[PDB]
Formats: C-alpha cells, structure tokens, sequence
C-alpha cells in the first residue's frame, strides 16, 4: 500500500531519562530504526519523513524513500526544551498535504512520551480537523503512563469517531528498549 | 495531416528563460526542454522551459539526460506544473534559425516519443530590443518528400511567416523540416512588472544635480557651442557657394557644426529646464 | 426616427394619387419594416384584381425585403385561392430562384480555355484548391459539372480539407438547383460528408425548406468533428436570418462540444442563423464562450458569428462595439 | 464578409455564391411564364460583351427574354416601338419585370 508517513519524535528534556535501556533517546532511535525498516519492507514507493517536537517544533527530513538520511539526522539530535505537539501535528499535516505522491495514504506516527500540557478542547479540535482531512495517526506513548495517557486515548477516540479505525494509540510502561512492544503492536502487526 | 496553421504560443517566462540560457551559454548550442500542452490540433502552448546540464563541450546537442529530465519533471509536478514535455529548445548564437544534422536527429528522437514535439531555435546574438529571433520547427519525412507529398495542409493563409530567410533555405528549410508560426501570450500582469523595469524611485525623480557639476557642464557645453558656432558660420558660407559634392561628400569625415550645435542645445536645454523645475518643486514641497 | 417619419409621410402621400405609385410605396415599406401595411395593401391588390402590378410588387419584395419581413407578410396573408398561391410562391422564393436558375443555365457563356491553361500551370495543393474555387465561381447557378466530371483523377488528387472544398464547389455549381437535393448529392469519408452537408447548405443558401430539418437530423446524428463542422456550416447557411430555437440549440450544443474544427463552424453558423437578431441571450453566450474557451479556431468562428448576429441594428450596437474593442 | 474571412479557413471562400447577383432583366407575362420578347439596347456591341471567347460598327443590339443586362448596359436598354408586350416597370430600374399584354 502506498504510504506517505512522518515520524514525530519528542526530544524534550525528559529524553535523558533512563527508564528504557539505555536512555529514552537511544530507545527512540531504535524505535525509529525499526519502524522505518518496516516502512521500507512495505511497498518501497512508501516514503518517510522526520519531525522533531521541541521548543522549535522543527522538521528534520521531509518525505524521502531512503532511510540512511533519516537515521543520520535523528542520530544528530539532542534533548532540549519542552514539547508543544499542537504545532507538531499541524506542521506534520502540512507536510502530508505537500507530498509529491497524492495517492499515498497520509500517515503521522508520533512518539510523544512526555507531559502534554495542551487543553483537551484544542486536542479534540485538532483531532477532528485531522480526521475530516483524512489523515490517520498512530500515537506511541511511554514514560508517563498516567499524566497524558487519558488525553491521548481521548484524542484517538475523537479521531476514531464511530468507525475511523485509522487512529490508534499504543502506550508502553517502562522496561527494556522500546522494541518488543513496537514489534508486537497492532500498528506494525497490520503492516 | 498537419496543418499550415499550427501556432506555438511561447509564454513570457518561456521566452525570457530561452534568452537567458542563450546569453549564458555562447557559442555552445545550449539546450532545454519546453513544457506545455497540445491544447488542440493547431495550437501548442509552451508554458515554461528548463535548461539541461550542458556537460562539457556543447557545440552540438547533447543527448538529453533522462535522469535530469525526470527529476526536473517530478519536482515541477511537486511544486506546480503538471505539464508534459511539448518540445525542446536550443540556441544558435548568430547562426540564424535553422537546424543542423544533430538537431534533426534529436528532433526525430523527440517525435518518436511524442509526434507533436516541437524544436525551437533561439538566436540570442541576433536578437535586439523589440524583435527576438526565434523559430519553431518540425521535420519533413524523407518518405513523403520522395513519394511526392506536401507534409503540410494549407487550409488557412497563415503560411506568410517572413518569406523564410535564405540562411534557413540553404541550411535545409522546406526540404527536411518546416517552420511553425510563433506567437506570444499577453497577460497585462507580467507586463506591469516588465514596465516597472527601467523605473526610477522618487528619490531619483526629485533629486537635484550637483550644482557645481551642473555649472561646470553648462560652461563646457557653451564652450563647444561657441566653437561649433564659428564652424557653422564657416560652413554656411561655403555651402551655397558650391553644391556638386555638398549633397553627400562634404560632411563625411568632417564635423557637422549644425548637427553638433543642435545636439548641444538639446542636451543643455533639457538639463537646465529639468533642474530649474526640480529646484522650484523642491523649494515649495520641502518648505 | 426622423427617416421613419419621412417614410410614413411619403407613403401616405403616394397613397393619394390618380396613379398610386405602389412600387415606390413598397420600397418605402421595405425600408420601413412594418410588414402588416404591405400585407394589407397586397390583399387590397388581390381584391382589386391588378395581377400585373400586384405581381411586380411581389417580385420587388422578394428581391429587396429580408427573409423575416417576407415571412411576416406571408403569415399576415395567411391570416382568389389560385392568385393567393401564386403570390405566396413568388414571395417565398418558389419560382423566384427557379427563374434565375433557368436564366443562368441557358446564359452560361463560360470559357474553359482559361482554366485549362490554369490547371496546366498548377503544381501544388494551394493552386489546386484555388482552381477548384475559381471553377465554382465561374459556374455558380450554372450547373455545368464539366471539369468535375471530366477529370476525376485531378479532383481525387487533393485530399484532407480539399474534399470539403471540392464538395463545396459542387454546392456552388449546383446552387439554385434545390429540387434535386439529396437525390443529387447521392453522387458522393468524413471530409466528403462534411463537404456534402456544406454543399446542401450552400445550395439552399437563405432558403429554409425541409433541408434545414434534414441538416438538423444529420448534425444531431453526426459522429466526427469534420462532419459536424460541415453540418453546422450547411445548417447555418440554410437558416441565415431564420432565427429558429431548435437550430440555435443544436448549434450551441455543437459549439459547447469543445473541438476547434467543429467549434469554428458552430460559431459561424450561430452568427448566420441569428443574423441581425440581437438577442441578449445569444450575444452573451457567444461572448462568454469566446472569453472562456482556449481554441483560437473557435475564437475566429465566434468572432465572425458575433459580427454577423447584428447585421442591422446600426446605432443600437455601441455597447457591444465598445466592449469588443476594449 | 465570410469570403474575405478565408485566410483562417479557405473553405469559407465559397460564400461569394451569396454575393453573386445575376445581372439580368427577365420579362414575365401575367402567367408567370417567359414570353419570347426582344428587348432593344442603343449600345454598341463592343462596349458590352464578353471579349475574345476561346456595316463598320452598329449602335444597335437586341436581346431575348432572358437577357444579360449589366447596370451600365441597362439605362440605355429599351424595347421596340410596337410589341405585344409593354414593360410595366421601367427598364431603367432593371430586375425581373412584368409585361402588360395587348389584346393578344
């Protein structure tokens, strides 16, 4: 299936936390490695881009079939500042809209393990906008299993509506590297 | 069959791009692809053009680079133009508007993919401010021209382009290829910026010339006017005296006091009137 | 306005003499429009039994007055029988084109040596088509198909939009011979069919018989752009002046079928059909299509048609004139 | 107009069929038929004729009922002194005229 996806990665000050071996930064690097490998093993016409969610809410690499560029760019990353994630998702959606392959299904996957201090009203508003503009999102959460998990579940449900199955959430409690859960998650399972 | 009414409408951007590529690569026959659409059987818009790498020597066309062409096309589709390649253009810096053997081979290559592909030849050297030398072409078939056929259909009276030039006729026009009439698209919006060219800011509009320099210029010009007045007195004297050669062979190689005096009066009067008006307008507005 | 007033006064005065000069009265009525007055005068002639002059006036009316004026007079007469029928035949073309056709058939002092020399000199398709047009011009009503019967190979040489020109020349030479239409085009490709329809229109130029309905049916059933172009040309040529809503609708549909070849003919045919009409609806539609479409051929056709749709209407055109000029 | 508009489409060159107006005078009786009348013109038979088709000189000509009459060779057109037919509309006007008949 033709898929144009971007990985939003939260790189806040909290991503020097060591709850995932060795540190959340390396766990995130492994997670993006495996997810991008899955994307490549899927329809090769599928393309992947990278967004970093921080005080700057920047876009590292736009849509590109190659993977070494994304891996190097994400390796050249350090944790600083706080996450916004509203900018993050909006900028990601703009990148989706401005993709060379219109036939590619729109996809955003966000690693957002962090405290999301955004009001649920704007969360649901953004969810409704995304779903009505036909972009599905598969959010991944780790670390804070309670602070924001309720908000993320509500966001995913708001995207879902009644049958919008494209929206998904995956929350993983602390443990080993964030690899086994991502492999045995519904997201990559459906790939 | 093709009609002797086909018209290639080159846009302003297309024309400017061909001319820039022309007077950037000389004498190399630089080359590019013309993007547009065959709207009908008689019209070919050329909305845009884009150059090719021009690797190494380019005195001849260079076998269009497929990878460069494809990446151009994909990125243009991404950032706008979803238009196919309607032809190829190349430069002939001072030659004229004909096609060489390599040009003919390349245009065969283009027709094989798209029978309607056009071959534009620009002449950046011979172009001048108001008439750009440019011509569109497609090749006549050896098969038909040996088997007695005219490879153009004369439904209209639009075959009066310019009485094709002797250069093109001797370089292979009307035998191996034919000329397609070229027109241009006027939007009245790009023309506004093209007019904004040569425009001067109100600073320059209202600036007064350095008064010392102005006075020195007036002094000098009046001095040449004095000398030319002496020479004008001399010339008018020995003008009616004899006119066997006065008609044409009495001013060649020699100064014309009347002409130079007219030039001096014109220039100095323009300068002085303009500066007086500027000074007065300034004295009032900047009060 | 003042010219109309002077014509009214002059007509009233002419209707006061010991020898009422009805030829000048009918000229005044022609220049005045107002066909009801001439229809009443014509019925008065019929009642008075002045067949000679009452028939001269009808010849003059057919010669000068427009098709719409003639149709208005005909319908007014609708609302003895043999005189009425002869008069209606004369007014509505019947026998009026036949007289000229017979005259020109017998008086056909053509000189084919000139064209033999020309065709000896012909060397290219342009000159071939030019000679075809010249032959058509020299024949016109005279139906002498001399060359087009003698030299089949020379005619067959030219193809593409040259079959169309040759068939249009057939129409020209057969002009006025409206009796044998269809039966006569049975003699003779999309180019050939389009040229045949154009020839039918040319033969029935400004004479709206059942050939208009035939052309309507054939254009509705047309499949190729060339045949649609020929059918539109012929239909408009036949229905010039006769502003008919069905003809307008078919031609507008053909035009909106955005093909340059058929679009030019559709625009020209709309102009021909609605000549002098000046209906805001068709004027607006044609101008809008001209400003919207992107086919220079269709633009040329629509330009000619917009020029033709206002053949009269001398002064009350300045708005459209200014808009077009700007 | 349409003929002049032939540059953009030659086939439109045939529209001069409309402009071709037969220059003739035709005499019709009360029966809408062509009597074998003979019109008379006081014009030399060199000022008006087809040249070189492929008494010293008279000032007299005669034409049959269908008559080739041009605007120049129409004002001098007339009919014999006495005839069975008399042109109701003056011949100088031209066109197709009607002929009032004598007793027979």
């Amino acid at each position: 299936v033709l898929e144009s996806t971007m990985v939003c990665v939260d790189n806040s000050e909290y991503m020097r936390n060591g709850d995932f071996l060795p540190t959340r930064l390396q766990a995130q690097q492994d997670a993006v490695n495996i997810v991008c490998h899955s994307k490549t093993r899927s329809n090769p016409e599928n393309n992947v881009g990278l967004i970093t969610l921080a005080n700057d809410c920047e876009v590292l690499t736009t849509l590109t079939p190659d993977t070494g560029r994304i891996l190097s760019k994400l390796h050249t990353v350090q944790p600083k500042g706080k996450i916004t994630f509203c900018t993050g998702i909006r900028v990601a959606h703009l990148a989706l809209k401005h993709r060379q392959g219109k036939n590619h299904k729109m996809r955003i996957i966000a690693f957002v393990g962090s405290p999301v201090e955004d009001n649920e009203k704007d969360l649901v508003k953004l969810a409704k906008r995304l779903k009505k503009e036909k972009v599905n999102v598969d959010i991944i959460n780790f670390g804070e299993e309670e602070v924001n998990t309720e908000k993320l579940t509500a966001f995913v449900n708001t995207l879902n509506g009644k049958d919008g199955t494209g929206s998904h959430l995956v929350t993983v409690p602390p443990g080993p590297s964030l690899a086994d859960a991502l492999i045995s998650s519904p997201i990559l399972a459906g790939e | 069959a093709v009609d002797t009414a086909e018209q290639v409408y080159i846009s302003s951007l297309a024309l400017l791009k061909m001319l820039k590529h022309g007077r950037a690569g000389v004498p190399m026959e630089v080359m590019g692809l013309m993007l547009g659409e065959f709207v009908d059987d008689y019209t070919v818009r050329v909305i845009d053009v884009f150059a090719m790498p021009q690797s190494g020597t380019g005195v001849s066309v260079e076998a269009v680079d497929p990878v460069f062409q494809a990446k151009m096309l994909d990125m243009l589709k991404q950032t706008g133009r979803p238009e196919m390649v309607v032809g190829w253009y190349h430069s002939h810096p001072g030659f004229g508007c004909w096609l060489s053997g390599v040009d003919i081979n390349t245009q065969q290559s283009f027709e094989a993919l798209s029978e309607r592909a056009v071959a534009v030849v620009v002449d950046p050297i011979q172009s001048v401010k108001g008439k750009v030398v440019i011509d569109a072409f497609r090749l006549i078939n050896a098969n038909m021209m040996v088997l007695g056929h005219e490879p153009r259909q004369t439904t209209s009276n639009l075959g009066h382009l310019n009485k094709p030039s002797i250069q093109a006729l001797i370089h292979g026009l009307n035998r191996h290829y034919y000329s397609i009439t070229i027109n241009y698209r006027k939007n009245e919006l790009e023309q506004k910026m093209l007019l904004n060219l040569h425009k001067k800011s109100w600073m320059e509009g209202l600036t007064l010339q350095d008064y010392s320099e102005h006075c020195k210029h007036n002094e000098s010009v009046v001095k040449e006017m004095l000398e030319l007045a002496k020479n004008y007195n001399k010339a008018v004297e020995e003008e009616d005296k004899m006119t066997p050669e006065q008609l044409a062979i009495k001013n060649v190689g020699k100064q014309d006091p009347k002409r130079h005096l007219e030039e001096h009066v014109d220039v100095l009067m323009t300068s002085n009137i303009v500066q007086c008006l500027a000074a007065m307008l300034d004295t009032v507005v900047f009060k | 306005q003042f010219r109309n007033k002077v014509l009214r006064v002059l007509v009233k005065i002419y209707m006061n003499l010991e020898k009422p000069d009805f030829i000048n009265v009918c000229q005044c009525l022609i220049f005045l429009d107002d066909p009801q007055a001439v229809s009443d005068i014509l019925e008065k002639l019929v009642k008075e039994d002045n067949l000679l002059m009452a028939y001269q006036i009808c010849f003059d009316l057919y010669e000068s007055a427009s098709q719409q004026f003639l149709s208005s007079v005909i319908q007014n007469l609708r609302t003895p029988k043999d005189q009425t029928l002869k008069m209606i035949k004369i007014l509505s073309g019947e026998m009026a084109i036949e007289l000229h056709l017979q005259f020109l058939i017998r008086n056909n002092n053509t000189d084919l040596m000139i064209l033999k020399n020309t065709k000896d000199a012909v060397r290219n398709s342009v000159c071939h088509t030019a000679t075809v047009i010249a032959n058509s011009f020299m024949h016109c009503g005279t139906t002498s198909d001399q060359f087009l019967r003698d030299n089949l190979e020379w005619l067959a040489r030219a193809t593409n939009w040259a079959k169309f020109t040759a068939t249009a020349s057939l129409g020209v030479i057969h002009k006025g011979h409206e009796k044998e239409a269809l039966q006569l085009m049975a003699t003779y490709s999309a180019y050939q069919e389009g040229g045949g329809l154009y020839a039918l229109g040319l033969i029935h130029a400004n004479h709206g018989g059942d050939i208009i309905d035939y052309l309507l049916n054939q254009l509705k059933n047309a499949s190729n752009d060339i045949v649609r172009h020929g059918g539109s040309l012929g239909l408009g040529l036949a229905a010039m002046g006769t502003a008919r809503q069905d003809v307008y609708d078919l031609l507008k549909t053909n035009l909106y079928q955005d093909d340059a070849v058929t679009g030019e003919a559709a625009g020209l045919a709309l102009g021909l059909v609605m000549l002098g009409s000046k209906n805001a609806q068709a004027i607006e539609d044609m101008v809008g299509y001209a400003q919207e479409t992107q086919h220079e051929k269709i633009l040329r056709g629509l330009a000619v048609g917009i020029a033709l749709v206002m053949y009269g209407r001398m002064e009350e055109a300045d708005a459209l004139i200014e808009s077009l000029c700007r | 107009l349409v003929f002049t508009q032939f540059w953009f489409w030659f086939p439109l060159s045939h529209f001069l069929s409309l402009a071709y107006t037969p220059t003739c005078v035709i005499g019709l009786n009360k029966d809408l038929k062509m009597p074998k009348v003979q019109y008379k013109s006081n014009c030399k038979p060199s000022t008006f004729a087809y040249p070189a088709p492929l008494e010293p000189e008279p000032n007299f000509q005669l034409l049959d009922n269908p008559a080739r009459v041009m605007p120049a060779q129409l004002k001098v057109l007339t009919m014999p002194e006495t005839c069975r037919y008399q042109p109701f509309k003056p011949l100088s006007i031209g066109g197709i005229i009607i002929l009032k008949d004598t007793s027979e």
